[PDB]
């Protein structure tokens, strides 16, 4: 996250840190005790699926304070339509091996109904994006969880205001064009969270692009609303052997 | 009332019905109040709420 602030400990309790071989991989979003939403591309190059770890209740990477909860990732589900090394359909659903325990420091973000998301949430201007990503384009990653308020743009407006990435119906634009504020490398898979009438919902997933906080360009996020039904169906399904699962979309 | 407008007055989720009918609903871990629009938590840790903040104002 570029141009944000530290998320005060416990104020981003749905934030997930994904590790591979103990190294920072990506972000994620807790939506239930055993389910995490991330970005497909995070898993493009995964060699050994058995060493994937999800951490909840994380804040400061430099210390252990006992609020942290680590779980092995049992399943990574990606849509059939996703092509590695690209941006369209950049979403993944992760099943934890064992549920996390809900605490003051570990809480799921609400996955909204599609209608609600499309009719209401989509019109909430500002939403929060978070992670332990790079603090700067070509910079070092954060030790403390960072958060950033970003405004959403209608795709038409985005395209107009921009000056490349093709914006599909499975994406949306959010942020700033002045190169001051963006999500960044290391943040991918993290939440774009939207407040409505006292409650927070998952509306986006930090995808990727070339660089961060590039003048004349906005952040592009996976439009979660397109995936609600897909996610819901999967969550009702029994686990399958083998970590990686490609599931038809729609 | 219609869901597309003002969220049908619903705090959370909204369903249109046959007639001038509307039903509000709530996410798991919430229950609908008798006002037919509001959602209140039924569990300790409902989704999309920040405990340290909820407490901060409790
Ligand atoms: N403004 C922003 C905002 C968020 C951003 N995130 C990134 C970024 C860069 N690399 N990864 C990454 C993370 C974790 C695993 C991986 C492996 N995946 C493949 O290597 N796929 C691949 C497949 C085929 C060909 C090339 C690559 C890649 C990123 O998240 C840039 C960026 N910019
Ligand atoms: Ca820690
Ligand atoms: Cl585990
Ligand atoms: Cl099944
Ligand atoms: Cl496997």
């Amino acid at each position: 996250i570029v141009g944000g602030k530290v998320c005060p400990k416990g104020e981003c309790p749905w934030q997930v840190l994904l590790l591979v071989n103990g190294a920072q991989l990506c972000g994620g979003t807790l939506i239930n005790t055993i389910w995490v939403v991330s970005a497909a591309h995070c898993f493009d190059k995964i060699k050994n699926w058995r060493n994937l770890i999800a951490v909840l209740g994380e804040h400061d990477l430099s210390e252990h304070d006992g609020d942290e909860q680590s779980r092995r990732v049992a399943q990574v589900i990606i849509p059939s339509t996703y092509v590695p090394g690209t941006t369209n359909h950049d979403i993944a659903l992760l099943r934890l091996h064992q549920p996390v325990v809900l605490t003051d420091h570990v809480v799921p973000l609400c996955l909204p109904e599609r209608t609600f998301s499309e009719r209401t949430l989509a019109f909430v201007r500002f939403s929060l994006v978070s992670g332990w990503g790079q603090l700067l384009d070509r910079g070092a990653t954060a030790l403390e969880l960072m958060v950033l308020n970003v405004p959403r743009l209608m795709t038409q407006d985005c395209l107009q205001q921009s000056r490349s990435p093709n914006i599909t119906e499975y994406m949306f634009c959010a942020g700033y064009s002045d190169g001051s504020k963006d999500s960044c490398k290391g943040d991918s898979g993290g939440p774009h969270a939207t407040h409505y009438r006292g409650t927070w919902y998952l509306t986006g997933i930090v995808s990727w692009g070339q660089g961060c906080a590039t003048v004349g360009h906005f952040g592009v996020y996976t439009r979660v609303s397109q995936y609600i039904e897909w996610l819901q169906k999967l969550m009702r399904s029994e686990p399958r052997p083998g970590v990686l699962l490609r599931a038809p979309f729609p | 009332l219609i869901c597309v407008n003002e969220n049908g007055g619903c705090e959370q989720y909204c369903s249109d019905h046959t007639g001038t009918k509307r039903s509000c609903r709530c996410h798991e871990g919430y229950s609908l109040l008798a006002d037919g629009v509001s959602c209140t938590p039924t569990v300790e840790y409902p989704c999309g709420k920040i405990p340290i903040l909820e407490k901060r104002n409790a």
